[PDB]
């Protein structure tokens, strides 16, 4: 006999009811809550806007991180650039690109990774070579010098 | 008909109380708006004990919310049954103890017991007959045992024929979460013994010990501890509330329990604790309800019940149940083992029936147990007392508040009476 | 039960042993599967 | 309101609080414009911001932190750079001319100046804040500014701002790398002044920092922007239990009260547990047990000095993110059985455990990767005495033929107190060796 | 309170994560938290 | 929960880990990426770890074979802290990879040892994977197994070498470091299995019609022998032979513990049809010296304690039917002191087939595990080969720089000695 009926609402019996209280549960609801979007590097731009003073501090802010994640071992330069051809090839492709970005887990929106590859592939044979991967991710490169040079 | 008022302190008792409050008002059948919405008559039979009346059939604690910082009644107001507290009640400071005993008794606590005993007598002028204080606090803590024990000592003054209980957690012995815990356990005691009339002592690592084996919870949280205590708070009563077949009010669990007037320390235990997944495995009947009851590892003090003998125990059955049975146990378990059972207390063991069960089960049981091993607890608590005060290390933070140091003399004085108490007691036979 | 059975067994074994110079052995060993490597090298498997 | 003020001292100061506030400001969601953008449907979050930021009419918010130099070249670089807009202009507080390595000029001669309008900012953010807890100072020993005014400054505090807690975030020299010459010079003379005035101190070693980016972040080639951004986890998980609610929260008031057992000695070392970098994270979540004794080794720790020599007087545990409290138990249980480390005979429990509900965040492009757990463990120990007569070492072989003194007592400074804190570092470390004595 | 329910439920998902029988633990593990 | 810590060493070792990992994971459909394929499935996939990790160890002092795993398809189902590199190999010398180059990476690689234990609830044995002509295999792997007898006692530890051919090598020194390995496997290892790459290659070659195998060809199937000897305690079924299980009915006496291998069923995907492939007669082809990994005839010998390891579908009644067969032949002889000579142990699961591998899929296997008096052979041969060598004194300066000193090796080859000694009296026989 339950002279006290019906489950009822709030927490109940240990062993018989979880510790949430019904009226406030049953349901998984904030297990993934964080209260605040993702936040971006304050000088990169998720849309292109090409030609303009603030893209060209947000290439110069991308590649001087680029360079300085890239260029702290001794070779961690040429352990990315292995790390990132993953086809075993000596090259490297648009997909093997984005997927090195999100490897170095900086959060850069896909049209701007295009826009660096495009940038990095100086012959324009649609793919990166080793020379055109250091020239651009040198230590302290004219890319990375763009950041200083704001005024051009 | 008789009341009690409940009052929660500190950090520690605020969490604790409010799972408190989370189980009564369901188990009466209050929803967190504040009316009511439960199917039975028997539920709205004793809501005085517990809620006051309002219009409109709500019904609001009789609790009196203290703490010397601000965020905890933040958290408590945040969650759900936090609304249905009175506002008045959250009597807040703005400082904060801070795990400093000097700080809760002498200074802060002056500034606020003030404004905390018009609450108290607020609450106590409301109702009809006080059955008692209920307060849940921390020893350990600053607030809960700095102001916690002032207020003991404050309210025990204006009412002093009236109960007294402490659900009071302890630390523990293997792991401290504070270190100046031995601090304010010794000045607590020292104040509790000549105050509070009787005392529940509560362990984490107790606790802890029961969510892993019992409730076979692998990762137990901070809050399932409060349920396993909100259980055994809601289960000290249940005579009150409802009827049933033999009734034990508060002062009836007093005066069967503490032999003598400095004997007021019990170790709690609760029966029905079988996991989620072995609902079906474990065959509930009152033999097994007795076994472990009486199972050491089932107690909620870090103290063993087997190291020293239990001078006197109780039991609170719940459920329509019979009464012949267990009083054929409780005559069984003092006679298989008597070498833990004191020689000179015949009938160690008190035994009431409820005949109206809790919220889902149709039988339960709450044990609270008066044993001279407690006394293991008191004494590794007195050893990290003697080996910090030696050296005075952080005494700075005590006399700072104008606790000079022959108050701790004294704070050891009675703590070490404890345990030479508690130990003839032991030893004595029933000759001399 | 040691000193009739036991004892007895093991001192005629370990006379035997002791008699037998390993010398011998490895030369009967290496002759043996010396043989079997030669019939497994010249014939088309060997069956049991 | 539960809320701080964070001052910054020196080059060394500012560009910490540069990665301190960058932190805070992801953490509260502030953008670098300074403004909150709206998030679900919530009436408002003033409890979290308050601490740090003050809410200014609609929807800006400003830091309650002085970043004071006597050299305009490390604060404009603040007030050029990304976070131009969050700062009130007058709350970054530049001078003429810079201290240039001298104490002498930082105390009496070109820091007297200063410092007066440093209290006034102090008390028109101290008059803006209900309930303050504690000045946060952020400083370089090694410094002229910041050892300088930072002795004048602590000393104006204490006065006005009676009994409020000052806790210090110091910079403090290094044995093997340094980067100046009369840094013994300098650390001597401020040792005197930090003692009785800064109620806890967090001693940072430059060199120590150097070897856990070696070896966690597996970075050899560090920058001090790298080297501030984890400093500033350590502070930010400090007061990580004022901005958001949990199990066990720990004030700032909660760390004096349990961290140091008597006035003179408040000397305390750092270490953060979970420190994994970008790449080698992949999909790698962490023990409570692993993290806890990560924590407590000897090379995971902020300060150059051994544990093993030294007896941990005092520690605590803050916890962050999904960790619940008996693992933590389970954690700190196989460290007091671990002969490895030792505990004073004087306190048999020595542990504070505080666990709050906030993962903590990651900066994008930073070196830290994003971690469900954390622990940030600050202990007192007796193995600061071998700091602190590491350089009263090399102080004596520099004072004795009385080399880069006459820099000293042409600005203003006495001959006869180099001695007075020289006699103060000498009963400093006898105070450490009786104190830690069985 | 949203802070404190996530709190809540993770550590009710780390325990209905643990507590899980693979059925091939002799050459594997799972990680170390789930095997604490 | 019953587990295995597995340690690969040198080349073979981790070219067999590759091979072994291989199998392992497509036994319990454990994908190459570490998972085995509402809100939960979401919390259970990227917060959480559905992955499981190998508790393995893939030591080697040459960094390019270790660095392959690291680049290869399974370079997301190992730990990168739990696959160990070097910078200098032991290079065919036993004293480097035990005195002067392995004592470095000997005290890294227990650390990751106690990682390994830590992670585990109940540990049963230890599996070693080396090469005794190797330095690492021979020198690592002796100051290894040194080392886990120190640190770890009662917990057994299981041998799995490849024990050099004795027409064809693949070094010079190959005797050298087999000679001075044999005496650490006496003195360390509790179970030592005996691999021959000559026999592997008959096997290939004849009963699996490979003209042209390779290391890849050989790996597949020695991984087959190591994972039907674990098999028992990763799946259920009739009968049941655990790691403690095989120490206790394999091994007579504490010296001889060199036990052969078998596999019966080593039919091409194009024989199999053809093929019948019944208990009968897969155990008169497990038997077969032409199916054997170890280049012996086992008819020089006489078998002690045997095991035999059934997958599939295998009822109990017909492996008594292919134990009575066996015992009645001529040619197979027992040794007269074990009567009740053969174990049997039955797994349910059919034996998986590695894709691309050239081994079919078949409902029957035998793995058979057999101690006999035929290890004396093998050793006698490469005892010969290292008295030939020693005379001269050839190839000694290397190891005498190399921390080594001239007298252990006439003590590993009297040890050796005694070994042979050792089966010349157990195989004795009592008539009459
Ligand atoms: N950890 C850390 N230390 C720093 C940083 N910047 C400077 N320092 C320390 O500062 C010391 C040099 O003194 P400074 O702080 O630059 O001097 P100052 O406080 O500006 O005093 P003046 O130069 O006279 O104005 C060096 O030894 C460094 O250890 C930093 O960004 N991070
Ligand atoms: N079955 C099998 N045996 C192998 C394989 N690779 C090497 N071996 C054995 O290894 C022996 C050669 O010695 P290694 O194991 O290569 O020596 P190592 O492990 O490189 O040790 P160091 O030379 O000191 O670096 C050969 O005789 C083979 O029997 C393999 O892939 N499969
Ligand atoms: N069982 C239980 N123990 C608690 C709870 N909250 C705090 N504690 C214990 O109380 C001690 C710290 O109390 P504290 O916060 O210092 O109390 P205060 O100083 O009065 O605010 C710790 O040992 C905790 O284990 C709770 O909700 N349940
Ligand atoms: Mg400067
Ligand atoms: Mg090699």
């Amino acid at each position: 006999p339950q002279p006290l009926g019906g489950p009822g609402l709030g927490v109940g019996f240990p062993g018989v009811t979880p510790q949430r209280a019904a009226a406030a549960g049953t349901a998984p609801t904030f297990w993934n809550w964080q209260r605040h979007k993702k936040q971006h590097v304050p000088g990169l731009l998720e849309e292109v806007r090409e030609g303009t003073f603030e893209q060209a501090q947000s290439d110069a802010l991308l590649t001087s991180l680029m360079s300085t994640k890239l260029n702290q071992y001794r070779d961690k330069l040429r352990l990315i650039f292995r790390q990132m051809d993953g086809n075993r090839n000596s090259l490297i492709d648009r997909e093997e690109f984005i997927r090195g970005i999100a490897k170095l887990r900086i959060n850069v929106s896909k049209a701007q990774v295009e826009r660096l590859f495009d940038l990095c592939d100086v012959d324009k044979s649609g793919e990166l070579d080793y020379e055109e991967f250091v020239n651009r991710f040198e230590e302290n490169g004219l890319a990375s010098a763009a950041r200083n040079q704001t005024r051009a | 008909m008789r009341e009690i008022v409940h009052i929660q302190g500190g950090q520690c008792g605020n969490q604790i109380g409010a799972k408190f409050w989370e189980v009564v008002s369901d188990e009466h059948g209050i929803d967190p708006t504040g009316t009511y919405h439960g199917d039975s008559d028997l539920q709205l039979e004793r809501i005085n004990v517990y809620f006051n009346e309002a219009t409109g059939g709500r019904y609001v604690p009789r609790a009196i919310l203290m703490d010397l910082e601000p965020g905890t009644m933040d958290s408590v107001r945040s969650g759900p049954y936090g609304q249905i507290f009175r506002p008045d009640n959250f009597v807040f400071g703005q400082t904060g103890a801070g795990n400093n005993w000097a700080k809760g008794h002498y200074t802060e606590g002056a500034e606020l017991i003030d404004s905390v005993l018009d609450v108290v007598r607020k609450e106590a002028e409301s109702c009809d007959c006080l059955q008692g204080f209920q307060v849940c606090h921390s020893l350990g803590g600053g607030t809960g045992s700095g102001m916690g024990t002032l207020l003991i000592s404050k309210i025990r003054e204006e009412y002093p024929d009236r109960m007294m209980l402490t659900f009071s957690v302890v630390p523990s012995p293997k792991v401290s979460d504070t270190v100046v815990e031995p601090y304010n356990a010794t000045l607590s005691v020292h104040q509790l013994v000549e105050n509070a009339d009787e005392c529940m002592v509560l362990d984490n690592e107790a606790l802890y010990d029961i969510c892993f084996r019992t409730l076979k919870l692998t990762t137990p949280t901070f809050g399932d501890l409060n349920h396993l205590i909100s259980a055994v708070m809601s289960g000290i009563t249940c005579c009150l509330r409802f009827p049933g077949q033999l009734n034990a009010d508060l002062r009836k669990l007093a005066v069967n329990l503490i032999p003598f007037p400095r004997l007021h320390f019990f170790m709690v235990g609760f029966t029905p604790l079988t996991s989620r997944g072995s609902q079906q495995y474990r065959a509930l009947t009152v033999p097994e309800l007795t076994q472990q009851m009486w199972d050491a590892k089932n107690m909620m003090c870090a103290a063993d019940p087997r190291h020293g003998r239990y001078l006197t125990a109780s039991a609170l059955f719940r459920g329509r149940m019979s009464t012949k049975e267990v009083d054929e146990q409780m005559l069984n378990v003092q006679n298989k083992n008597s070498s833990y059972f004191v020689e000179w207390i015949p009938n160690n063991v008190k035994s009431s029936v409820c005949d109206i069960p809790p919220k889902g089960l149709k039988m339960s049981a709450t044990f609270i147990g008066n044993s001279t091993a407690i006394q293991e607890m008191f004494k590794r608590v007195s050893e990290q007392f003697t080996a910090m005060f030696r050296r005075k290390a952080f005494l700075h933070w005590y006399t700072g508040e104008g606790m000079d140091e022959m108050e701790f003399t004294e704070a050891e004085s009675n703590m070490n009476d404890l345990v030479s108490e508690y130990q003839q007691y032991q030893d004595a036979s029933a000759e001399e | 039960w040691s000193t009739q059975v036991f004892d007895t067994i093991q001192g005629r074994l370990q006379a035997a042993v002791d008699a037998r110079d390993p010398a011998a052995i490895e030369s009967r060993l290496k002759t043996q599967y010396d043989q079997y490597l030669h019939t497994t090298n010249t014939k088309v498997a060997v069956f049991r | 309101m539960r809320e701080v003020i964070s001052i910054h001292i020196g080059q060394a100061g500012i560009q910490v609080g540069n990665a301190c506030w960058e932190l805070y400001c992801l953490e509260h969601g502030i953008q670098p414009d300074g403004q909150m953008p709206s998030d679900k449907t919530i009436g408002g979050g003033d409890d979290a911001f308050n601490t740090f930021f003050s809410e200014t009419g609609a929807g800006k918010h400003v830091p309650r932190c002085i970043f004071l130099d006597l050299e305009p070249t490390v604060v404009d670089e603040v007030r050029t750079g990304t976070y131009r807009q969050l700062f009130h202009p007058e709350q970054l507080i530049s001078g003429k001319e810079d201290a240039a390595n001298n104490f002498a000029r930082g105390h009496y001669t070109i820091g007297k100046e200063i410092v007066d309008l440093a209290l006034d900012r102090i008390r028109k953010l101290a008059d803006n804040c209900t309930g303050l807890q504690g000045f946060l100072v952020f400083n370089a020993v090694g410094g002229g500014t910041g050892s300088g005014l930072g002795s004048l400054l602590l000393e104006r505090l204490s006065v006005d701002y009676g009994k409020k807690s000052k806790l210090g975030f110091t910079v403090y020299p290094s044995p093997q790398v340094s980067t100046a010459v009369v840094e013994p010079y300098n650390s001597v003379l401020s040792t005197h002044s930090l003692l009785e005035h800064t109620d806890v101190a967090v001693m940072l070693d430059n060199e120590a920092i150097y070897d856990i980016c070696r070896r966690s972040l597996d970075i050899e080639r560090p920058t001090y922007t790298n080297l501030n951004r984890l400093i500033a986890q350590v502070i930010s998980s400090l007061t990580a239990s004022l901005r958001f609610d949990g199990a066990l929260n720990v004030d700032i008031t909660e760390f004096q009260t349990n961290l140091v057992p008597y006035p003179r000695i408040h000397f305390m070392l750092s270490s953060y547990a979970p420190i994994i970098s970008a790449e080698k994270a992949y999909h790698e979540q962490l023990s409570v047990a692993e993290i806890t004794n990560a924590a407590f080794e000897p090379a995971s720790m902020m300060v150059k000095c051994d544990p093993r020599h030294g007896k941990y007087m005092a520690c605590c545990l803050m916890y962050r993110g999904d960790v619940v409290p008996k693992d933590v138990n389970a954690s700190v249980a196989t460290i007091k059985t671990k002969r490895t480390i030792q505990f004073v005979d004087w306190c048999p429990t020595g542990f504070k455990c505080g666990i709050n509900y906030q993962p903590p965040t990651v900066v994008p492009g930073g070196d830290l990767a994003k971690v469900q757990r954390a622990v940030c463990m600050i202990s007192n120990s007796t193995a600061i005495g071998e700091i602190f007569s590491r350089l009263d070492h090399k102080f004596d072989l520099m004072y004795a033929k009385r080399a880069f003194v006459h820099w000293y007592v042409g600005e203003g400074m006495e001959e006869g107190e180099f001695s007075e804190a020289r006699e103060d570092l000498a009963a400093l470390e006898k105070d450490f060796e009786e104190v830690g004595a069985e | 309170r949203a802070t404190k329910q996530r709190y809540e439920e993770r550590a009710e998902m780390y325990d209905r994560t643990r507590q899980q029988h693979e059925g091939g633990s002799c050459i594997f593990g799972r990680l170390p938290p789930f095997h604490e």
